[PDB]
RNA sequence: UUGUUUUCACUUUCUCCCCGCACUAAUGUGGGGAAAACUGGCUUUAUUUCUUCAAUUAUUUUUUUUGCUGAGGA
RNA sequence: UUGGAUAAGGUGCCUAAAUAUUCGCUCAUGAGAUCCCAUAAAAGGUGUUGGUUCAUAUGAACUAGCCCUGAAAAUGGAUGGCGCUAAAGCGGA
RNA sequence: CCUUCGAUGUCGGCUCUUCCUAUCAUUGGGACGCAGAAGUCUCAAAGUGUCGGAUUGUUCACCCGCUAAUAGGGAACGUGA
RNA sequence: UGCGAAGCUAAGUCUGUUGGAUAAUGGCUGAACGCCUCUUAAGCCAGAAACCAUGCUGAUUAAACAAUACUAUCUUUUUUGUUUGCUAAUGUAAAAGAGAAAUUAUAUAUGUACCGGUACAUAAAUAAUCCUAUCACCUUUUUCGUGAGCUGAGCUGUGAGCUAGGCAAUAGUUCUUUAACAACAAAAAAGAGCACAAACUGUAGACGACUUU
């Protein structure tokens, strides 16, 4: 018969399977879309665990009580180590799917980058990419043609430099970000001459527009219901504990259904966070970036006493709004909206 | 060039059978080019030569035929029903079969 | 039910026609006609310097043998309709706010307020190389026009049915766009 | 049936007969490549074959859909299921027979210049009054939730000016092949000539 | 509580004419009439291989290509 | 046991045999599809066709085949499945 | 009284999941004996949600309130290793 | 008693999208039936928390796959064969000419030339078609094309021929016509690094696994 009381069910069945995440990066399944009309540009970013922090402001929404009164919000200041763009890939579509035609490869390539595809760095010959960036340009004409002529997507494979962050860790973690813009014949000019570099935010990170924030979230093991999925603990009265789901399921179906909260892994799952417009921009160096006219004092992104599990900050700043999941020292991948 | 052939081509279908219900004695065979039971018939006294090979020797060769002949027609699709000294292997559905000229 | 019906069409004399592929080629003086019929089954006798179009039908059951009909009234009125414009007759109606006209745009994207003080954005269109304008005549009339039947109608048909409001009784509350004759140029 | 593998244009095709007479040719041992099964035709409304792809969307197992009947929305898929339901593949024998058939949509590399064969007992023109509906695979896909419709037209454009422009070719030379026989035939001895002609060649 | 007979109305056409005079689906048509009857049927003549001599039933005689079977041992 | 030929039932594929021939009917935004058998009614029907009846090529009233409404239940779902509409449906031959 | 008496754990509540629609609210509509409100009849629709307590073992019930609504049911009268 | 870094933690803070066809309704035309008439006639549009996408989560849910980086003595032709548990070695779901590239419309399409239109051709049992097969050998007279080496072009080889010549098959009546493809073994000729473990880490954790040095 039906429930005596109703009442929503206990977690979300979208979020499935909650097994932990395979990898350690935050992945994107999907880049903001591309339209004819557009201008060309750039797509993506990526960092570490920043800072998410208030900042004083005023509302200026038509209607509200606080308004002109002054109010504190709450948003990021995000994380720049100069990423290297070290690659580009093409992909065309495909029934099948969006398919690579070609990868090519800067003619000179990091070390950082180089020892993200050994498991035993220090024992190796440090072999990889040794013969293969030494072909002719004549290639890389042949082959750049067909990208345009055949490829729809293009992406550029970019690494973080983990050196100039306080992490144990010195292999470089390595994305691809997409370009985006109109018709095809104006990128053959614009894929031209940024293709080897490290990358300065400011060209595209601009106020006013939105960005979302993907990572994999802290750690916590095997759980119970009651934390796993926020279950109703049993009264104390129980014989085998208290700490469970009561009934896992009706006489029939004689079996289990996949809805039925149990226990298992929860956390280090994978995340994306929407909504995060951006607001501000900023750089490492300058010393009137994060303060305003209105204060006029001497401080910067920097931090005080040390961050707690982080270490020291030396690196570019901007401003977006939300929180961020994942630990400290977790890479953190930035998209826009 | 070499190699002539003189036989019509057929496909073995499975043995003559009703619904969950077989007869192994006699299989089914369609030949090329007939599609019509008036054309079957022109098949009857026709030897039937299935030749497959083994993975191993037997006689010095690798070849193994067994003989049958058509006895009837099957339907009116051209479709002849086979009798061979032994059974066909089921294994062997699907498989050429040669309609030889002689008789 | 029986095998042969059709009808013979009386061309008019200031258009000149054509067949190919139950695509019919014709052309009057605003223009060139042709129309996609090949949902129909339809043969077409002929004729120029004796001219008159002949639509036919073979073998036509009455379930299907008023596509005929339609079709041998339909475009009979074409050649007519794109020789004489078809003329609606259509008035803007309010009974307490007289309507509020922004047309932009060449009688293309026209706009529609002061009808029950919503104060909002509405705008209903048409089909191109049809107009659809106030008549200078009288305020709260805008006449119809066009070439072809369809043209002259869906552009009187779609606007009925666009600023339609709620919780008003309309055998008191008589709001509307109202359409009520034919005429021609 | 006695070919190495037919190659199958499934443009204008009935789905259900079209896969009777696949899985036919399968089950007596037939290879078959169907191409362009995003032409494939259904005999009744698309808002009809939409209701029964619903109806079939709206079914999965209750305790795990995992285990529950794969949607397949692809047209080339829903070929394969169709034709995978006429014939025994939970046997041995018939599981061959299943996977001794490939199904495409448009004409991928090895399928631009092969011959492509039509079943007329399973075309539109030939098995449906004109005057009654039908609908597209392709469409019906798009409406399911396929969304690749429109690659697979752009690829075929592209495919038929490529045959457009090589066909313009080949009857070029088949002409000149013709013309080059009407005086290697006078040439040739009379006794030759004459059988030639008389039975018409 | 019937037989019997009598009365008219029919058919071939690329016949033709007239009216609508092209209105035909056509190398014609909607209507009104004249034509012979090249249609046809009827009675004959010698022939049925120039060409039909069919179909059904009853009563008979064969024939093409072929599947399977060989008990017995007087 | 070996051949032949059939009964019931079938001949689109599953599945051996007709995508047979021939004549009609039907489009269903929950069509229909073999005795037992696996539900369906009252009530509504100017589509088809033969109708039947009466009124001066002219209107209705009935009548009956197919189709539709009436027709709502719980795990996901079953003309046996796929599917089938110039039927592979319904009624004959 | 068809199955089970060499045993299918027989009420209710708690907990938890899913399903149905004969829809309580929410969405978009048609009608009204519809000025507006507020409502009543009805259509497509099951995506989302359907509560806190006093008495009673109770289901049922009945009150006090909140709510937007506090709709009706099934799942071996769902659920006692 | 106290905070109680950080951890963990809510009773706090952060965040929680737009696109397609879509029911009733209203219409265009307009029959049936002179004319009216949403269609119990035919053809065309307006339009919902539902649907499918987008987005998000998995993807040993596809026993799935791609690109890349480095490496493994390795790779191409010929002959003979595959008739201590091992150290030569063979398997076919289908060879017998397994021959065949426009696209499309079905109440006709396809080409060519002009500016969807025009004109002219082609096609309509369309695979009921077309294409490919046997002329062995050697000798001689030579002819026309393709490759090695050589400087649009000379020579050799190759493929197809022309003239003329003389030269072979035989196993007793058939038991598959041993004829295909792929692989392997031996012998010849030619060319051609990483991971696990270990210690550390703790962004991870029941153990594996995972993140690191």
């Amino acid at each position: 018969s039906h429930r005596k009381f109703e009442r929503p069910r206990h977690g979300s069945l979208g979020f499935l399977p909650r097994k932990r995440c395979k990898r350690l990066r935050g992945k994107i399944r999907s880049f903001p879309k591309d339209d004819k009309e557009k201008p060309p540009h750039f797509t993506a970013f990526m960092g570490y665990k920043a800072g998410m922090t208030h900042i004083v402001r005023e509302v200026d929404k038509p209607g509200s009580k606080l308004h002109k009164k002054e109010i504190v919000e709450a948003c990021t200041i995000i994380e720049c180590a100069p990423m290297v763009v070290v690659g580009i890939v093409g992909y065309r579509e495909t029934p099948k799917g969006l398919r690579i035609l070609s990868t090519v490869w800067a003619n000179h390539v990091s070390d950082e980058f180089r020892r993200r595809y050994y498991k035993n760095w220090y024992k190796s010959e440090k072999k990889a990419f040794t013969k293969s960036l030494n072909v002719p340009e004549a290639t890389k004409n042949c082959l750049l043609k067909r990208i345009e002529k055949y490829c729809t997507v293009l992406r550029a494979i970019c690494h973080t430099q983990p050196s100039k962050t306080p992490l144990r860790m010195k292999k470089a973690h390595i994305m691809e970000v997409q370009i985006n813009g109109g018709s095809m014949k104006e990128k053959l000019e614009f894929v031209k001459e940024m293709l080897e570099k490290n990358l300065p935010v400011s060209t595209v990170f601009n106020p006013n527009e939105m960005i979302d924030v993907i990572s994999v979230t802290k750690g916590h093991g095997t759980k119970g219901v009651v934390s796993r999925y926020g279950v109703k603990r049993l009264p104390r009265k129980t014989h085998r504990g208290l700490r469970k789901v009561a009934c896992i399921g009706a006489w029939h179906p004689a079996r289990v259904q996949f809805q039925i909260p149990r226990h298992g892994q929860k956390g280090y799952f994978h995340r994306t966070e929407r909504n995060k417009k951006i607001y501000r921009i900023g750089l490492k160096t300058d010393k009137n970036s994060a303060s305003t006219d209105a204060d006029i004092t001497e401080k910067k992104i920097t931090p005080m006493g040390g961050f707690p599990h982080y270490g020291v900050v030396n690196e570019d700043f901007l401003l977006l709004k939300g929180c961020v999941a994942g630990t400290k020292k977790r890479p953190i991948t930035l998209r826009k909206n | 060039l070499q190699a002539v052939r003189l036989y019509e081509k057929g496909v073995i279908l499975g043995y003559k059978r009703s619904q969950r219900n077989q007869d192994p004695n006699f299989t089914l065979i369609s030949i090329k080019n007939v599609n019509t039971k008036k054309h079957a018939q022109f098949y009857v006294g026709k030897r039937v030569a299935y030749v497959y090979r083994t993975t191993k020797h037997h006689d010095g060769v690798k070849i193994k035929c067994i003989w049958g002949k058509v006895c009837r027609t099957h339907g009116n699709s051209g479709v002849i029903r086979a009798k061979f000294k032994t059974h066909i292997p089921p294994k062997a559905f699907g498989d050429r079969v040669r309609i030889l000229m002689y008789p | 039910k029986t095998i042969v019906s059709t009808q013979k069409v009386l061309i008019p004399e200031g258009v000149k026609v054509a067949i190919n592929a139950r695509k019919v080629t014709v052309s009057g003086k605003y223009g060139t006609l042709r129309r996609s019929f090949r949902h129909l089954p339809i043969d077409i006798r002929l004729n120029k310097l004796k001219k008159y179009i002949k639509v036919v039908m073979w073998f036509g059951v009455p379930d299907s043998l008023a596509c005929i009909r339609t079709v041998c009234t339909h475009l009979k009125n074409m050649f007519t309709g794109v020789t004489k414009k078809f003329l609606y007759k259509m008035r803007l109606v309010h009974a307490h706010f007289p309507i509020n006209s922004n047309i932009v745009d060449n009688n293309t994207r026209i706009e529609i307020r002061n009808y029950l003080g919503e104060k909002s954005v509405r705008f209903v269109k048409a089909l191109p190389g049809v107009v659809i304008e106030k008549s200078p005549n009288v305020k709260d009339e805008i006449y119809v026009s066009g070439a072809d039947i369809e043209n002259v109608s869906l552009t009187a048909a779609l606007i009925h049915q666009s600023v339609l409001c709620r919780n008003k009784d309309i055998r008191k509350f008589l709001d509307g766009i109202y359409v009520s004759e034919v005429t021609t140029v | 049936m006695y070919k190495k593998e037919y190659v199958i244009d499934c443009k204008g095709h009935l789905l259900g007969r079209l896969a009777s007479l696949i899985a036919k040719e399968l089950l007596n041992g037939q290879r078959i490549v169907a191409v362009r099964c995003e032409d494939i035709n259904i005999s009744g409304s698309l808002y009809r074959n939409k209701l029964k792809y619903q109806e079939f969307l709206r079914l999965r197992t209750n305790t795990n859909p995992k285990k529950g009947p794969l949607h397949l929305r692809e047209p080339s898929k829903i070929l394969w299921r169709c034709v995978r339901g006429m014939l025994p593949h939970k046997t041995y024998k018939g599981q061959l027979a299943l996977k001794k058939l490939k199904v495409c949509v448009g004409m991928p590399y090895p399928y631009d210049k092969k011959k492509k064969y039509v079943l007329p007992s399973a075309l539109r023109a030939f098995r449906l009054k004109k005057h009654r509906r039908y609908c597209r695979l392709g469409t019906l896909s798009s409406r399911v939730g396929w969304n690749y419709d429109t690659l697979v037209k752009k690829n075929e454009v592209l495919r038929k000016q490529v045959s457009k422009a090589y066909y313009k070719k080949k009857v070029n030379n088949l002409n000149e092949k013709k013309e080059i026989k009407t005086e290697a035939l006078n040439l040739i001895n009379p006794e030759q000539r004459q059988v030639l002609e008389n039975f018409g060649y």
